[PDB]
């Protein structure tokens, strides 16, 4: 985990550096973004709409590939920093009102190119673990499509090691395919902050245009 | 204040265990068995 | 009488050519008249997996020379000093980390992105700048 | 190492870390740079981490006189322990080339307008002032450029010794001068009664086994000199000796196949399906006293002075042989008996001690059907792993090394050894889902001795496994071979510099690490380059917690530190709560002094440094230091007291000793922690 | 279930050395164990719940008894054999030698009405320390024994009509 | 849980009208119900398990008592309010009027050792018909009462040491 870039060969450490290289794409997933497999293609959300939109945290931060330079938050107590410029957490509802009222927040992100869903990538800057509250929180990754309701995928817990959490789309081949259009992410804890959602598809074939 | 606030046993700043454990489990911590000493660190 | 078993397959796993079906049971009274296998009559997925208007952005520098705004008019948009870039995408497939600038491309008579060079937002002065003083910003 | 920054304009303090735990005994040229956009940290000339969040100057010029610069600590007493050699502060940011130039020129630097301060400690009071309540640190003599060639080679991610390095094992492969014929002396321990009539292994078994051993190694330049030692003791001979049977599971009700015998009571009745010969399952001294019946018949008490089962380590403790001049072979009957006893690796602390050797089965030693299973136990005693160590002995598929490809630093650490699973049948095994990363293995080494195959299909060693055999007989087993040829230089000399007329070259020390002539009956095997004696703990003692004057003898806290994971709790360390019986609640240590460990050193010397490998600490402590106190003993009885020190899980504690004018033959480590795990100690003279 | 090993002897020891000997914290830590020695925490809670009905002598006796029981429980839990009969023996022995040296019979003679009506059926049938307290209070005073057996009879009529109907009169 | 509606009355009625009144089939059907009237099937099985220890008079009493109880359970289960106290009342009344009319005291005076040594302390406490049989049986003879109280004291020494140590002597 070093690289030397001179004729007298001065060297530097490239894992914690903020610049991605050509060789670093297959090795450091934490600096060059999510590593797409060779048989698939990732597409990130566009025209993402949120629920508790405010002046402090707007809803256009989900657009595009997020910065992977943001480290995981271990038992984060406060979110008064400049985290909303590169992420999104609910700001209208604070800690005690969310803890007592037990409300719900959602992120209804749209997409641009209608393709099938092979996996759903959700990249978060934190696991939502509180300094006092040690109880784990579980989020739900729904999925929306054109001219139909949904195709549910289940629920998942947050892991710091898997910050770009991947949801395998469960689908039976006896059922006909569907063109995924939007992704809805719902969570009830206020400390869940989403940096960006994605959608994995096939760059080889599209199974909707043929099975008309 | 007549009995010297029970030797400071009702106030957290004057107990070696740094806790208040009143003789009746039924007494509220902000009522009869509360730290009402102004000389403690509560004020 | 025919029992249909939906084949579960995760789309992250690549497809495979199923060749044989094993049916195993312990009750002696099972009688099977025929077993089938459902496939796609259309495709084999193993061999497959072997004029835009002029755009103006405030507080920026449109240093691009797309003279003809046809399908493929590549332009570059960069904000000025003290201004950060906001992107609201419309139609796109892949993204690239351009940096402080961005590339906006023409597609079907509309631009693929909506960029906006919003000014940077300084914090409201409460503490940490002047000790024991009152701050009254008349502008913003 | 970390470098934190928070300017007056900014709102968030940001830290920059390093990429590795710091070395507690190496000189580090730490360099912190900040230009205005990116702050960078250089550890020993290489850029480790750079952050670009801080912008602008660090303070306004109006508050210039208010900022202060502190060295070695802070106002909240964040004190530093170590040496500071050449202080330097610049008024401008220097790039990496200037950092290496200031490294290579040391402190002999001229005056520059960018050079704010360049302090070499010849007059501290001219530019620095101590605290008015504190005292100035002491000035000593040290050299940062003491070595211009690093003589230390790091072992790989799943290696253990010096010869597991990539460039040292290859020198024993290409060259042929390191594979000369070598004679290794070894012994066979034969137990007899007090009348010289019944052996543990017959003489024809030893005669057949010696010729079969010399037949399989004569093609690899290895010869074995056999010296059979016979010990006559009817107390040891009549009783059962077991090797793989642990002593804790005898008292535990959990069953285990290693302890299942009529002379063990079938794990004390904890393995039989039914849960005097049958009423002895754990008669309170009625069946163990010799006046009633024989002790070896129906006594299975774990705390009895005389019992039927005997562990091999207690047999080695009773015999107390010499392992520095011979290889000791013992015998033990075991219920499992699929393999022999657990051999001692050369990188263990028991490589040359009396508790080390090869434990075999006496009913298979010398038999024509199981002759080769001693040879495999030779290969475990000579530094060779199993061939399936990179596949079968993998606890998790996210391991640091897993032999999916032949390499010199993965799995078996031999390129000729193909990856293979755990197989018993000869030839290439069938496919399965047991392997985590492969399905089809071709050219599996079934002919090698390291597989679990039978006697017929094991014939020869791979030529990449003879380099390790000829390496460990020079590294660890130098005292075994009677040849007076010293250990050779295992690495080629490196060219340091040259000019138009001369070229300067340096080479490594020889591979065994000895810097002096190997003279027996002296301390010359522990001296270092520069008349420095470095020694470990020879004798260790600790009081019993459940007894008033017990004083049990710990064993794992004596030798060199051997822990695979330096923060996970292990069994090769000394613990206050490990001294109790497994069926007894461990008591808390006393308040004003705590439980202590008394270590004793073999050679009493005037000490210069003391290093203690504290392995595991509890997550929370009452006092700030886990080790409460350290008392250096003396030959004159003056206990030199030292206060608490903050230990870390990974980095060993190191203490520099000033003004100790008396020789110290041992130390005492007083602690209050229940689960503190001391592994070793070292007294650098 | 004969070993206390199933509940780690490390976490309950940490709970014992972390808490204080004044309140019921030691008995709060001690109740979750492998052997079924539950009931000391109930005694500590019920003695400190109805302390207003006792006089100054009774309150001083309650304070000294809980102080001695907490101190002895933190003291002699250091080195002991890990088996449930030994745990029952040491708990009953510390309870007996703590109640005998602080004049439990004097507190029985002073205010008997509170101390004989505080026992609850189904909370003493399955709890050994409740049984130890009941028989020690029974041997303390004859009229205390009569009142506590009247309470036992009222509770038998409340809960289990077997031993009321069977051998109401002994001989 | 106060109503017998949790378990359908139709299936237990079909079970009652399908089985015969000679064996324990009626008590096999009735033992699984919403109200806890469990214990009649155990009496029917244990009386037909230790029937060899009795004489001809005792065996005739066993046959007549089981026949009367089965005929009464098939007879008066027709019109009855569906609640657990009413079911307990009618079960206890039919058991009492069946055991009183067939000379239970005569069979007790014939052979009392079998009738007081074959009882079990386990499941006696939680089964109401067992308590009914015990508290009806001891009113026959004083020696039978002494024997069953001796059995209860032996079972106290076997199972529950509370009432042995507390009020062993009455006054
Ligand atoms: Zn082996």
């Amino acid at each position: 985990s070093f690289n030397c870039i001179d004729e007298p060969s001065r060297c530097y450490f490239h894992d914690g550096d903020g610049v991605c290289e050509e060789f670093e794409q297959k090795t450091s997933i934490k600096d060059c973004g999510v590593y797409t497999p060779q048989g698939f293609l990732d597409q990130w959300a566009s025209n993402a709409s949120v629920s508790h939109q405010d002046q402090q945290c707007p809803g256009w931060v989900i657009i595009g590939q997020p910065a992977a330079s943001q480290v995981c938050r271990t038992k984060v107590i406060d979110l008064s920093e400049g985290i909303s410029q590169h992420a999104w957490y609910p700001c209208t509802i604070s800690y005690p009102y969310s803890q007592l009222a037990q409300t719900t927040f959602w992120l209804r992100a749209y997409f641009s190119q209608p393709m099938v869903a092979a996996a759903v990538i959700v990249h978060l800057v934190t696991d939502g673990t509180y300094y006092g509250d040690q109880k784990q929180e579980t989020i739900s990754v729904q999925l929306l499509d054109t001219k139909d309701q949904s195709h549910d995928l289940g629920l998942h817990v947050l892991s710091c090691r898997n910050n770009p959490l991947i949801i395998p789309v469960v689908h039976d081949l006896s059922q006909p395919f569907y063109h995924s259009q939007a992704v809805r992410v719902s969570f009830s804890s206020p400390l869940v902050a989403i940096s960006g959602v994605a959608l994995r598809s096939f760059d080889n074939f599209d199974p909707v245009t043929l099975s008309s | 204040a007549f009995c010297n606030y029970d030797g400071g046993d009702c106030c957290t700043s004057t107990v070696k265990t740094k806790k208040v454990t009143p003789f009746p489990m039924s007494c509220d911590l902000q009522g009869d068995c509360a730290c009402r000493d102004p000389q403690a660190q509560e004020h | 009488n025919p029992l249909i078993i939906p084949v579960v397959h995760d789309l992250s796993q690549p497809f495979y050519h199923s060749q044989a079906v094993r049916v195993s049971f312990s009750s002696p009274l099972v009688a099977i008249s025929g077993v089938a296998l459902r496939s796609f009559d259309n495709f084999d997925p193993v061999t497959l997996s072997s004029d835009c208007p002029e755009l103006a952005v405030e507080n920026a520098s449109l240093n691009c020379s797309s003279s003809d705004r046809y399908h493929g008019a590549q332009c570059t948009v960069s904000c000025r000093t003290g201004y950060v870039l906001q992107i609201r995408r419309d139609d796109e497939l892949i993204k690239s980390q351009t940096g402080p600038s961005v590339t906006v491309t023409c597609t079907e008579g509309k631009w693929n992105k909506q960029v906006a060079c919003e000014p940077v937002d300084c914090s409201i002065p409460d503490h940490h700048q002047v000790y024991a003083a009152s701050f009254s910003c008349p502008e913003g | 190492y970390f470098f934190s920054l928070k300017t007056d304009r900014a709102r968030q303090v940001t830290t920059i870390n390093a990429h590795r735990s710091y070395l507690p005994g190496q000189w580090v040229y730490l360099a912190a740079t900040y230009d205005g956009q990116f702050m960078k940290l250089y550890v020993n000339g290489a850029q480790v981490a750079t952050s670009g969040e801080q912008v602008g100057g660090i303070f306004s010029p109006l508050t210039q006189k208010c900022k202060v610069l502190m060295l070695g600590g802070s106002a909240l007493n964040h004190n530093y322990r170590g040496y500071i050699e050449h202080f330097s502060l610049w008024k401008v940011a220097r790039t990496q080339r200037e950092i290496l130039s200031d490294m290579e020129t040391h402190g002999a630097h001229t005056a520059l307008p960018q050079l704010l301060l360049q302090e070499n400690w010849d007059n501290v009071k001219h530019a620095w002032s101590p605290m008015k309540d504190g005292s100035s640190p002491k000035v000593e003599f040290s050299n940062a450029h003491g070595f211009l060639l690093d003589t230390s080679l790091e072992p790989p991610l799943c290696g253990q010794t010096l010869c597991d390095n990539t460039e040292v094992i290859a020198s024993y492969n290409q060259l042929s001068s390191f594979r000369q014929p070598k004679v290794v002396r070894y012994r066979v321990v034969n137990l007899y009664e007090d009348d010289h009539k019944n052996p543990t292994v017959t003489r024809e078994q030893v005669d057949f086994q010696h010729h079969q051993l010399a037949e399989a190694f004569k093609q690899y330049n290895i010869s074995w000199e056999l010296d059979v030692l016979e010990v006559s003791n009817s107390s040891l001979r009549r009783r059962l000796i077991l090797a793989n049977c642990d002593i804790s599971k005898i008292g535990d009700e959990n069953c285990d196949p290693e302890c299942n015998h009529t002379l063990t009571g079938h794990d004390g009745g904890d393995c039989r399906h039914l849960r005097d010969m049958d009423c002895n399952y754990e008669d309170g001294g009625e069946c163990c006293d010799p006046e009633i019946t024989n002790v070896t018949q129906t006594c299975f008490d774990p705390d009895s002075p005389h019992r039927a089962y005997l562990d091999v380590n207690e047999l080695k403790n009773i015999l107390k042989l010499d392992g520095s001049t011979h290889l000791n072979i013992f015998f033990a009957k075991s219920s499992e008996e699929e393999l022999a006893g657990v051999a001692t690796w050369p990188w263990d602390k028991e490589a040359l001690m009396h508790l080390g050797g090869i434990v075999l089965n006496p009913s298979f030693y010398g038999m024509p059907g199981h002759t080769h299973t001693m040879i495999h136990e030779i290969g475990h005693s000579l530094g060779l792993y199993h061939v399936f160590r990179g596949i079968s002995e993998i606890q998790s598929c996210s391991d640091p090394c897993m032999e999916t490809e032949p390499s010199f630093e993965t799995g078996d650490l031999c390129n000729d050894t193909n990856p293979a699973p755990k197989h018993k049948s000869c030839g290439d095994p069938g496919p399965g889902n047991d392997t985590c990363g492969f399905h089809s293995f071709f050219n599996t080494p079934y002919n090698n001795f390291m597989s679990y195959a039978d006697d017929d299909c094991t014939d020869s060693f791979t030529p990449n496994q003879v380099a390790r055999m000829h390496c460990y007989l020079d590294l660890v087993y130098q005292g075994w071979q009677p040849s007076r040829k010293p250990a050779p230089v295992a690495l080629a000399p490196q060219v340091l510099g040259h000019t138009t007329d001369s070229v300067t070259l340096e080479w490594f020390p020889p591979i065994d690490g000895h810097f002096f002539e190997r003279e027996l009956g002296s301390a010359c095997h522990l001296c270092l380059e520069g008349r420095i004696l470095v020694q470990y703990a020879s004798n260790a003692s600790s009081p019993m917690p459940c007894s008033p004057s017990g004083h049990w003898s710990p064993r794992e806290a004596e030798g060199h530190p051997d822990v695979e994971q330096p923060c996970k709790s292990s069994v090769r360390t000394w613990s206050p709560n490990s001294a109790v019986n497994p069926h007894t609640v461990p008591p808390a240590c006393p308040e004003p002094q705590g439980c202590y460990l008394e270590l004793e050193f073999l050679y009493p010397l005037v000490p210069e440094s003391l290093t203690i490998w504290v392995t595991f600490v509890s997550t929370d402590w009452d006092s700030s230091g886990a080790v409460n106190d350290i008392k250096l003993l003396a030959v004159s009885g003056k206990n030199i007291s030292l206060g608490p020190q903050n230990v870390f899980c990974d980095v060993p504690l190191t203490i520099r000793l000033w003004d100790v004018g008396e020789e110290v033959y041992g130390i005492q480590i007083y602690t209050l922690d229940e689960h503190l795990e001391i592994d070793a100690a070292m007294l650098t003279s | 279930k004969g070993r206390l090993s199933l509940q780690n002897t490390a976490e309950i020891q940490h709970c014992l050395v972390n808490a204080g000997d004044v309140g019921c914290g030691v008995f709060e830590c001690f109740e979750n164990n492998s052997c079924e020695i539950r009931g000391l925490h109930g005694i500590c809670m019920t003695f400190l719940h109805n302390a207003g009905k006792f006089d100054a002598q009774g309150k001083s006796f309650i304070k000294d008894a809980l102080k001695c029981k907490a101190h002895a429980l933190r003291h002699r839990f250091g080195c002991i054999s890990r088996k449930c009969p030994a745990i029952r023996e040491m708990v009953s022995q510390l309870q007996r030698e703590c109640y005998l040296k602080h004049d439990l019979c004097a507190a029985a003679q002073e205010n008997t009405r509170v101390i004989v009506e505080m026992i609850h059926f189904k909370d003493l049938l399955l709890h050994e320390p409740y049984v130890d307290l009941v028989n020690l209070l029974l041997t303390c005073g004859e009229e205390v024994k009569e009142a506590i057996t009247h309470s036992v009879q009222v509770q038998c009529e409340q809960n289990w009509g077997s031993l009321c109907s069977i051998l109401s009169f002994c001989t």
